[PDB]
């Protein structure tokens, strides 16, 4: 994956940098922090021989509900160029102001 | 370290096998 | 207001300019900080009133975990005090230490006597606590074992000496202001004539009193020398 | 009750509380002390959270769940039937019926030897901190202020710091509240006084509802006609 | 002397064992002795118990570097024991002397690598992330089995196997 | 009692006492006394843990057990049959009928020279320490707090440093939460409801449930159809 | 065994030292050391002969309960090298490109 | 504060600067710690008001096992006491000894008469009891013979005599220090003026009488000499 | 390059480094050039520090699998530091050219791996295991100690050393170690 | 126990050791 060690470190950093500045976090944060880096630890070990396509749905359908939880396990974000409306750059060449048996006709 | 009775029992019946 | 504007406003009503006078700007120093606690006590004691921002004063600290008697196994569970010892805090007012955001955490300071027994109701087990023990040094208590993780604070309350919180002061924007006689004195305006009318009339006697002048091996004071 | 219990955080009462000038210096440790007190004196069953868990009998004896508070009852997994309260002093203890319990504290006590039981329970609702849950019913709300300012008060009036008239009216203005309170909360609303109402009035009594769960306790009792 | 892998196999079938002896140049004398299987059952604390499960002698499959590296495959029904709620406890033994020139600590003939099965706790896990699915909350039984876990990681690198079972009897089995 | 008896530690007391300025010099060691006679004074049986111990009497006369304080009952060991408390002025003197007994200190003088005897007594719950161990009801936990409050107020106003007034105010308070706990400790739950209607309506009278441990006090009575 | 020696000496030691810093410890506690060197004693004696391996079983699992009861008594460390899950340090050396009638095949 | 500060404001208020005067700073600090007992008593045995954190001390005290009476086997169970003899406490303050740590441990500091009487209660078997005997030293009791291994314990109070018991502080992290003026003096600020106050009083009457000054055997007070 | 076995023995004695070049033949021509030691104190962002802890070269040996493998049985009273409370970084160097058509990032001279002293974390763990058994309390100081140890092992993972010794001094460089005795405990 | 031969040499050896 390469992510989730990112998003684990990421976490377990600004926890202990809250432990630094306060000295509480809601130990319902604890939770999804342990959460976390067991699914981190499971997936990148000898225990993700095990996952198949559907098992890997799952996972990640039941990890995003810890995407914005807390502070501390934020949105990853990707590499994307999409959107749901996309654009039209097409160009119209008529050719010899020909139009077909019924439709019109570009190059 | 420790011994049990059973273990004893296997070095004495070693010793008396080879004697 | 500065130390500096009250300083030389009573040594200027008692007229001490020259530098070759027996009362330094130190008598008066000393003076302004007793006398600012004796008026604070005599003011919000007898009865609860409103403390206005300007009595109060902040103070940051470091905290450093510490043995609770020495490293031993079974001597209990270890504390967080501040590397320097705090000045102890007036009584009167309302007393808080916070993570360096003042509308933000909860670090209850509480006495030293109840400080013992603390932390056995099960809510109350995520708090953080504080008192000046006799050592001198704020200590901190709690059940959650978070809270040694806690790094730096800050203390916000009317303490004894204005003096000593003002060396502990939290550093500004600016900068740290190296003298005591550019810091601001925490008192209240209204009880400031009241404190300058006492300093004055604390020396007003003592400025025109005789000296032991004759250096001759003998007490001069009763000649009125 | 009429209202219902909509849930917010502990601080709102410190919100409430920290307007009054003498009241500045509480912190969230008292106000979860106060709210504690408070919560458990007026003993309202509206507050608490209703819960059923299963547990298992091992001889006479099975564990209790952590949040547990108050037991409203104890059943048979299996049949259903309700157990009532032990009145036996030698219950576990051979020499040489109907079902019963007994709490005391993290363990109860029943008179049967290997079963499981179903326990309906009520306990507090939590903070995702993990603190008390207030209602946000403004009777309560002002309630619990006076109470939190009336145990101040006291403080200060022992200290002398208070004058005599000032803590008596704050005593007098929380007596009346609590009343109110205490009305708010326990006064049937329509839907509980159509339940109060189909128990009341029955031609044939029925006696048994303990058996059940007290479900057919405001079930309404019809007569065919001849 | 250590372990090249020491796993069950993912068909829940065999028990694998790929033993070997370490590459220094003084175990050129030192070979493997023996393997013997233990369970949460017959373990105890003084080297391998009696009635073991399982003991394997090395010279039996051979007719020297041959006998420093060995591999077992246990069809784990052979052995007549549950492949799911089993902790097996693998022993291997030296039978030879190293050189003078060890450096210290380093000499000793015997091992110890626990053994469970990952599937049920796999099962487990996609179970609460099914459960964590549904309304974004994080059950307690989730957590509970996490740190379980980590409790018996902790025992089991302590080398405190009694606790270790005891643990997995009351959490993993019942 | 509605409510469950969760146990916590006596310095719970003192997390509260303390918060009052006046209160600042009592120690667990006043507490312990004054927590024992608050106990004592309120005599809640739901505060003491319910024990079993069998015992031999040797001629007339038996071993009691060390932390006894009270005795729900004695029964003999091989028939079952209760005890009752011994009228007779002559019991183990002779010159030249039904079981009975008597308790006064570490002795318990029954009828019957050499025979095994079930006492079913209560007890403290201890802690890990050998220290009484207190419910974390709020209202016993506030009434304690006042119990403890009002003591020292009294000395403090035999000595002169507190105001009438104060204390005053202080007896008020206990009283009425004395009152209150002493209510909240003794009203029966609904299982314990239960118990007492199967013993109050019951056309053939059971007046007998003394001979067994109370088991069948709070059975209900039930008519056949004819 | 020569541990419960240390376990004893320990536990001992630790608890003089409190009664040194404090003038209290809990006898409930007490309890525990008594049963500690009790054993120590038992099995260090002459009594060490009439014990069976099920007998060390149950003494083992019993004195186990006191490992983290108090301070006086630790989790004795043993030295071990193993774990719940192993490391897969085998190596993948085919035979130039070749197979067998049905898999893969190495040196 | 330091007992410097306090006595060089009571000398400057005095102006008693000259090495040839009759009441040298040893006057001053008499007078200031029997007027510290006084003022505090005169505040805080009317009726019962909190007490700051600065009227306190802490003593550190070695225990050594003595017997009751003497050696003999039934002259009663043998007691701890400290090696030194302790300052007298006032009864105004919270007395405590701890155990080198504040916020831990029982042990009961209580009146001589109370601690004939004991530990009868079962569940107060286990409860170390502290008093100072006529002889001047702490002496500990208890039914619980652990309490006999007890080798150290700070005792805080409010002592009768700032001198004592500051002569008795604990040492401080950096070391002890040697003279009695660089330690901190026992009172709040807002007791501090009205302690200078009665000092200077006491003695400013004094400063300027007169002397039996010829050397001629004759008393020559009379003659206002 | 890669590493094999990168220890501390558990008698707090030897740090143990074994090393071994790749054995695709790629890397074939790539030797093994030096190992330097570093610790928390001396350590710097890019390379090793120029005042290291310990120097190895390699070619001051024999001279081709014996170039390929090395292994090192430092003794820690040598290095003067202490086993338990202290961090070693290990850096190798290799010294040759691999053979071009690698994939990039497969030809990296230097590799890098940290060192730490397991066993004193596992005692101070220990002291917090039993409240996993106590129910209805959140067991807070073994949640504390596994979290101090993850945030070191992802700090190095993730090659973000500096917070790595920042949380190992905050948290483990006071640790204590039985030292081991110079008589070497026979047995066998 | 799981005794090896070696260990019996041993204790044979320390046996006859007070031949």
């Amino acid at each position: 994956m390469d992510k989730m060690l990112e998003i684990s470190e990421e976490a377990i950093t600004r926890y202990f940098t809250t432990l630094s500045q306060f000295g509480y976090k809601k130990y319902s944060d604890v939770d999804k922090i342990i959460v976390l880096f067991f699914m981190e630890e499971m997936l990148a070990g000898e225990m993700s021989y095990y996952v198949t396509q559907d098992d890997y749905r799952n996972i990640v359908n039941a990890l995003y509900c810890l995407a914005g939880s807390t502070c501390m396990i934020d949105f990853p974000m990707f590499e994307s160029y999409d959107t749901l409306v996309h654009s039209n750059n097409r160009t119209f060449v008529p050719r010899i102001t020909e139009d077909s048996i019924l439709r019109s006709t570009e190059d | 370290m420790f011994f049990t009775q059973e273990d004893y029992r296997k070095i004495e019946k070693w010793l008396l096998a080879n004697s | 207001m500065t130390y500096n504007e009250l300083i030389y406003m009573v040594l200027d009503e008692l007229k001490l300019s020259s530098d070759d006078s027996y009362y330094t700007p130190d008598h008066v120093i000393f003076l302004l900080v007793k006398y600012r606690s004796f008026l604070l006590k005599q003011r919000y004691s007898d009865i609860k009133k409103q403390i206005p921002d300007s009595d109060y004063q902040s103070i940051c600290l470091d905290l450093i975990e510490v043995p609770a008697i020495s490293g031993e196994p079974c001597e209990g569970s270890s504390y967080l005090r501040s590397k320097n010892k705090v000045p102890t805090t007036m009584m009167i007012g309302n007393p808080r230490v916070y993570p360096m955001d003042f509308y933000q955490g909860e670090i209850t300071y509480i006495s030293r006597d109840r400080m013992r027994y603390v932390g056995y109701n099960k809510f109350l087990r995520n708090i953080i606590y504080c008192s000046k023990a006799p050592d001198g040094y704020l200590y901190f208590k709690s059940w959650n074992p978070q809270f040694l993780h806690l790094e730096k604070v800050s203390f916000n309350a009317i303490f004894e000496d204005a003096k000593e919180a003002s060396e502990m002061a939290c550093p500004e924007e600016n900068g740290t202001i190296c003298k005591l006689e550019d810091k601001e004195f925490p008192i209240e305006d209204a009880l400031v004539p009241p404190l300058i009318e006492l300093v004055v009339k604390e020396l007003r006697g003592p400025e025109y009193s005789p000296k032991d002048e004759d250096n001759n091996a003998k007490d001069d004071l009763p000649d009125a020398r | 009750m009429v209202n219902n219990i909509n849930w917010v955080k502990l601080p709102v009462i410190l919100d409430r509380l920290l307007r009054h000038p003498l009241l500045t210096d509480l912190n969230l440790e008292t106000a979860i002390q106060y709210t504690l007190d408070f919560i458990s004196a007026m003993g309202l069953p509206n507050v608490y959270v209703d819960k059923i868990e299963t547990i298992d009998i091992k001889e006479y004896r099975g564990e209790l769940p952590c949040d547990l508070i108050s037991i409203n009852q104890v059943r048979l997994h299996k049949n259903g039937i309700a157990l009532r309260a032990m009145t036996d002093n030698f219950n576990a203890y051979p020499t040489h019926g109907e079902p019963s319990f007994k709490t005391q504290g993290r363990v109860i006590f029943t008179s049967i030897k290997h079963e499981k039981v179903d326990i309906s329970y009520k306990a507090i609702m939590l903070d995702d901190e993990g603190l008390p849950l207030i209602p946000d019913n403004p009777i309560f709300l002002k309630t619990l202020e006076l109470y939190i300012k009336k145990e101040w008060f006291t403080i200060l009036f022992d200290m002398g710091k208070i004058s005599p008239a000032v803590l008596n009216n704050t005593q007098q203005e929380y007596a009346f509240k609590a009343g109110q309170c205490n009305n708010e909360f326990v006064i049937p609303s329509v839907s509980e006084m159509e339940a109060i109402t189909n128990m009341w009035n029955q031609l044939i009594p029925r006696v048994t509802e303990f058996r059940r769960g007290f479900k057919n306790l405001g079930d309404k009792e019809y007569i065919r006609v001849h | 002397m250590h372990f090249n892998e020491l796993r069950i196999s993912q068909d829940n079938r065999f028990l694998i064992i790929d033993v070997s002896v370490d590459n220094q140049d003084y175990f050129e004398d030192v070979l493997l002795d023996s393997i013997v299987i233990d369970t949460q059952d017959t373990f105890v604390m003084n080297g391998p118990s009696d009635n073991p499960l399982y003991i394997y002698n090395v010279e039996d499959a051979y007719d020297t570097q041959q006998m420093k590296n060995v591999r077992l495959e246990l069809n784990i029904q052979d052995l007549k024991v549950s492949p799911c709620s089993t902790m097996f406890f693998v022993y291997v033994k030296s039978k030879g002397t190293p050189s003078t020139d060890t450096p210290c600590g380093f000499d000793k003939d015997q091992i110890l690598g626990t053994v469970i099965n990952l599937q049920p706790i796999y099962k487990q896990t996609l179970k609460y992330l099914k459960e964590v699915e549904c309304d974004c909350n994080i059950p307690k039984g989730f957590i509970d089995m996490i740190l379980k876990l980590k409790a018996i990681e902790l025992c089991v690198r302590t080398g405190n196997y009694p606790q270790a079972i005891k643990y997995w009897n009351k959490f993993f089995i019942k």
